[PDB]
């Protein structure tokens, strides 16, 4: 199923791979192989322009890292990010800064982000 | 050179003077103040006038 997802994506289909994924995720035994699917079907959503929509998805993978004890996975240090970007547009700062933190052990470019990042949010705290 | 690294050092950080990284910003301010505003009896070998239109660009 996820595979079938990304041909509907490459081919301009972002209608129909949205469904695609729903159908891979309930098929998956176990929660965290859907880390991967989440931040994929957060960015369809994403360029189906309606950003409050995808913030739902956002919130599960970031939380599965929670429940699996700090698994700290590359395809959420990508989520914690881009969801600190966002709060900094919400004017929610304190609810950014410690997205920030949780992700500072991901990669040289993940870290050097979300400290910037931290820095600017801790500012108007 | 020096004018080179002032007009260098100025489009970088473009617009990061707006603050109410502002400690950073402020320590990087009055570094640049002091050399501008610097003076000095005997002519220093590595910090000359060259570089104060640097420092003010």
């Amino acid at each position: 199923w996820q595979v079938l997802g990304e041909c509907y994506s490459k081919t301009g289909n972002k209608v129909e791979a949205i469904k695609c994924y729903k159908r891979s995720i309930k098929a998956s035994q176990t929660v965290d192989q859907n880390t991967s699917i989440y931040y994929r079907l957060a960015q369809l959503y994403e360029e189906l322009e309606d950003l409050q929509e995808c913030k739902k998805f956002m919130m599960k993978c970031v939380d599965v890292e929670e429940l699996l004890e700090g698994i700290v996975t590359d395809e959420t240090v990508k989520a914690r990010l881009w969801l600190a970007i966002f709060e900094i547009k919400a004017g929610n700062y304190q609810l950014a800064y410690d997205y920030a933190m949780g992700v500072s052990s991901g990669t040289s470019q993940e870290i050097e982000e979300a400290r910037m990042l931290a820095r600017e949010c801790r500012r108007h705290m | 050179y020096r004018l080179a690294a002032g007009i260098s050092l100025g489009l970088i950080n473009l617009g990061a003077g707006q603050t109410k990284q502002n400690v950073m910003y402020e320590d990087l301010t009055t570094k640049l103040l002091e050399i501008v505003t610097s003076t000095y009896d005997v002519e220093n070998d590595w910090i000359p006038e060259n570089s104060q239109i640097g420092a003010v660009i």
